């Protein structure tokens, strides 16, 4: 049958030719696309298929935002300019909107040959530009393709026919191959063989002339791309009413077990954790369509975190106990292309069905393949634990309006956030490591420094603007934010990184801490005012993180007096912090203080004791 | 267009820090004045054949020129950009004489009432007007330290295109654009400033015998406009009355004193009403 | 200023043994000594108290 | 617990969700589950043995 | 399918927990409301 594209419509590229793959990303701190060829093909589409989809969307004005771009940069010193900083700014943010509102007017007109429009990425929200200036990483007379969050003029693409069948002014048929041309670049978009040296399998994109053709493969119609509707690919909580709790999956004796965690927050909406948090499936005869949710569907639900399929199957353990009821246990299985990890979707009251499935409705959740509803159990998982936490779920083939589930919904922002940590993590953790052997070079000492202040306008919340990184005041800063950086292992990576230069493996620490009053080692002191302003922002009005903090105490007493501003973030930590000064001060951090006095007598070590005790 | 959008350079370096000859006109832009000269002089007299002619011309396919050239004012005064008070930088000596050739050559498109071309030219889909508006009201720089005449000329020339675009129609579907664009009391201080503008330099005699780009002209023009606009504004109707105890209103009883109404009837039976 | 603030709120711990040194007598003729400054006499004035 | 021709006061009662799953407000549905709560007692009816 | 409670609808009401049965009454002269639990259930109505 098939259909004509759509502005608005989500589809994904595939790669044909040469060298055959999904267009997707690295990351959200990396700013490269790749085709990954062994990942998969049409049948048979790749495991972290959420990050190969685009989002068509017509093209965009940048002239005003051009004029405040081009030359925002200090370059002259009169007294004749704010006046105009603040019309033009103001002309940028009107036109803005005239964008998001001429976006939202043409939303759903058909896309014909010839068209001009703009590739969105929905994991990381950044539109797909094509830098005419710039040559390309691994290729030489290319051009460079990235990502930009705002977009310019190379955002801009012509959609044209790879085949003779169709003609310009012809309307786009889903399925069909096409030719990406940059409005300014005039070079089709490739997709090179130059594998990426540091990422296995990944082949670079640039743009060149070749003979690659992009296949358009839909994802989701527009009309069914409704924020209030539940939805294929969307992240969602599943919340029990009853027992008011949250079900998880986590790792447990070498194995994944999913169960039902004893959450001892009064609030129970409050458990915001990554575990927690599931991406719902439709099935569907392609293997490379969402579509939208309905009451009379087949759906899967997968685990963010680790990618596992949640399922039902019979239980090995409890069956052997049958014969010394609960038949069959729900269990995370790593392929999803069984009949056993398929669900049936129950409503709650009396809904057609047909209708759509609303966001946040209550349901019920009945395993297709054995015709049984789920259950919860109070019988704990670890039965070894003093204080289990872990209790198992099950189903039983009677039906009952007690065992119910919630659909909360999970807003983009906050996934995009999650994946923004969990990278930046990563990233952090391999600089530390490579910083350990001081076997490092200037980009990535750039690289580093540039995702570092990243990490203080992430967790601050504010935006930035020009204005100096480490003297900058901001209000109170985003709960959740600090969060998550305390759950995905920032501040550990932090720490990490904080003992990686002066760390010895044998044959010396590669910096002395002395040393660092030298005009060497700016970058270093640089990147150490900086660890330290994100630990200070991140252990403001927040108990968890200060009890976090506080147990590296010790490491973070003997860098005091070296200008690298542990001075404000103990300060800090000491003074709006009361019973932590209480249970985690022994006589080991008052001798520090009184060798500190002495060796290198000053006044405000005096202070330091004397406030900290008051 | 491409090559006026293409070429433009105003320098925001100057732009971001501080208050806290070069590349003449192209050949293909030195063109467009005797183009928009031949497309003026095709329709003087209102000819009406020509004047509707030259919007759709019942062919294969219809070429709108009067709005190309709605849109190549709006690309050369500044876009959008350019009507939030940043003419100033826009317009220098170089492009004054093209901008008054496009402002008199949509003035001859919408002289006489040509319904289909004001209605065209006011609702367009480009903001042509919102830069006329800003002609009007805003102030040139530095334009208007060294060179008063060009100043009042392009504010003269937008004068009678706006009173053009509301010439003899007293239908609510131009006049709220208008007015959306510009509240009614930059109208009315602008009327006012013209005054005292006017008789310093009336006071100064020597051959001041009504010039026809004085300001005391420009704001005669802007009080009609503002006087055929408060048909659809009762705010700007209370503000457009007299004797109020306001000081500065004395430009309100001069403009008012010397504003006559009449009523005519067009040759095919439909009467007009004229503010002279 | 560390004494002032080590000594507070009943702390005989210290007392017993701070109060040896500094009597009365010497504290407040550090108090009337208007040769040493002000910040010096504010520091014995909330250590006497 | 009794039965009266005419009624009175007393013959009021809340219907009230006995699960989570429903609020107030919410409509009630066959099946349910609910708890009678009289207007002037506040002692839900109790089914004794 | 199902549907919502309506005024005027005739239903019973089945009690359930420590004591399950459906409420009744003794008679026409007698005014107290008894539940009976070896009457029926759901499945076999009294
Ligand atoms: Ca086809
Ligand atoms: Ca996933
Ligand atoms: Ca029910």
């Amino acid at each position: 049958m098939s259909s004509f594209l759509h502005i608005g419509d989500i589809c994904s590229l595939y790669a044909e030719g040469s060298t055959n793959g999904f267009i997707s990303t690295l990351g959200l701190v990396d700013d490269r696309c790749v085709v990954q060829p062994e990942a998969g093909d049409l049948n048979n589409p790749p495991k972290k298929f959420r990050d190969c989809l685009f989002k068509l969307c017509p093209m965009n004005r940048y002239s005003a935002q051009k004029q405040f771009w081009k030359a925002a940069k200090p370059g002259a010193n009169s007294t004749t300019d704010a006046v105009l900083l603040n019309k033009l700014h103001h002309a940028a943010d009107l036109e803005k909107k005239q964008n998001e509102t001429e976006n939202r007017k043409l939303l759903g007109t058909v896309i014909q040959y010839g068209n001009v429009i703009q590739l969105l990425h929905l994991k990381s929200n950044k539109y797909l530009t094509v830098n005419k200036r710039l040559p390309a990483l691994l290729e030489k007379n290319a051009m460079r393709v990235t990502l930009d969050e705002a977009g310019n003029e190379g955002s801009w693409f012509y959609i044209q026919p790879f085949y003779k069948l169709r003609s310009i002014g012809d309307s786009v048929v889903i399925g069909d191959k096409v030719v990406l041309n940059p409005v300014n670049a005039g070079q089709p978009l490739h997709a090179s063989s130059h594998q990426l040296v540091d990422n296995p399998g990944c082949n670079e994109v640039n743009s060149v002339n070749c003979n690659t053709s992009w296949k358009i493969v839909l994802f989701m119609k527009w009309s069914d791309n409704k924020d209030d509707i539940l939805k294929g690919g969307d992240v969602v909580r599943l919340f029990h009413a009853e027992q008011e709790k949250f079900l998880t999956c986590d790792e447990h004796r070498k194995k994944q077990h999913v169960f039902l965690r004893t959450t001892g927050r009064q609030s129970a909406t409050s458990a915001t954790s990554s575990k927690a948090l599931w991406e719902v499936e439709v099935v569907q005869h392609d293997p490379c369509r969402g579509g939208a949710g309905y009451w009379n569907s087949l759906f899967r639900f997968k685990h963010l975190a680790t990618g596992h399929y949640l399922a039902a199957e019979v239980d090995p353990d409890f069956e052997e106990e049958c014969l010394e009821k609960m038949v069959y246990s729900l269990v995370s299985v790593p392929e999803g292309n069984d009949i056993s990890s398929i669900f049936e979707l129950d409503p709650t009251t009396l809904r057609g069905g047909d209708s759509l499935v609303p966001r946040n409705s209550y349901v019920r959740l009945r395993h297709l393949c054995t015709n049984t509803w789920v259950h919860s159990t109070n019988i704990p998982i670890d039965k070894e634990e003093e204080k289990p936490v872990m209790l198992k779920i099950g189903t039983s083939p009677l039906k009952e309006d007690k065992e119910a589930f919630a659909i909360v919904p999970v807003s983009p922002a906050e996934v995009r956030d999650l994946d923004f940590a969990n990278d930046a993590s990563k990233v952090l953790g391999s600089i530390a490591g490579k910083l350990e052997k001081g076997t490092i070079t200037q980009n990535e000492r750039r690289s580093v420094t540039k995702l570092l202040e990243d990490l203080v306008y992430f967790v601050t919340g504010g935006t930035n603007s020009g204005q100096d990184v480490l003297e900058v005041v901001f209000s109170k800063p985003n709960r959740e934010r600090q969060k998550l950086m305390r759950e995905q292992n920032i501040l550990k990576q932090i720490f990490k990184l904080l003992q990686a230069p002066f760390t010895d493996c044998g044959d010396g620490p590669m910096l002395r801490l002395e040393e660092l009053g030298d005009q060497r080692h700016a970058p270093f002191r640089h990147i150490c005012r900086l660890c330290y302003r994100v630990l200070r922002h991140s252990q403001q009005d927040y108990r968890k993180n200060q009890e976090y903090i506080a147990k590296q105490f010790g490491f973070m007493q003997k860098q005091i007096g070296y200008d690298v501003l542990a001075e404000d973030t103990i300060t800090a930590l000491l003074h709006n912090n009361r019973k932590l000064l209480e249970k985690h001060i022994t006589a080991a951090e008052i001798d520090t203080f009184v060798s500190l006095v002495r060796k290198n007598r000053e006044p405000r070590f005096l202070d330091y004791l004397s406030d900290l005790c008051v | 267009q491409q090559e006026i959008k293409a070429t433009v350079t105003v320098n925001t370096s100057d732009l971001g820090n501080k208050k806290k000859d070069d590349l003449e006109m192209s050949a293909v832009i030195t063109i467009m004045q005797p183009i928009l000269r031949f497309l003026q002089l095709l329709c003087e007299n209102h000819n009406r054949d020509l004047q509707n002619f030259l919007r759709c011309q019942n062919n294969k396919t219809n070429y709108n020129l009067v709005c190309e050239t709605l849109q190549f004012l709006d690309c050369i005064c500044g876009s959008t950009t350019g009507g939030l008070g940043l003419l100033g930088l826009y317009i220098n000596e170089k492009n004054v004489a093209l901008i008054n050739q496009t402002l008199e050559s949509l003035t001859e498109y919408c002289q006489g009432p040509c319904h289909e071309n004001q209605n065209c030219i006011a609702t367009h889909e480009s903001n042509g007007i919102d830069i006329i508006t800003a002609l009007i009201l805003n102030d040139i720089n530095p334009l208007g330290k060294k060179r008063m005449d060009l100043v009042l000329e392009l504010k003269n020339n937008a004068s009678k295109l706006l009173l053009a675009i509301m010439e003899s129609r007293h239908d609510s579907e131009n006049a709220e654009r208008i007015l959306y664009n510009m509240r009614p009391k930059e109208l009315v201080e602008v009327i006012k400033k013209a005054y005292m503008q006017g008789e310093v330099e009336f006071e100064d005699g020597e051959n001041g015998e009504d010039g026809a780009a004085s300001p005391r002209n420009v704001g005669h023009n802007i009080y009609i406009l503002a006087h055929q606009l408060a048909r659809h504004n009762k705010e700007l109707q209370t503000m457009l009355k007299p004797g109020g105890q306001v000081d500065g209103d004395e430009a309100l009883e001069f403009y008012a004193k010397h504003t006559a109404q009449i009523e005519i009837v067009r040759l095919d039976r439909t009467m007009e009403q004229i503010v002279f | 200023n560390l004494f002032a603030r080590m000594c507070l709120d009943r702390q005989y711990l210290a007392i017993n043994e701070i109060s040896g040194q500094l009597d009365v007598d010497l504290i407040l003729r550090c108090m009337s000594d208007e040769n040493l400054p002000y910040d010096l006499r504010a520091s014995f004035c909330r250590l006497m108290l």
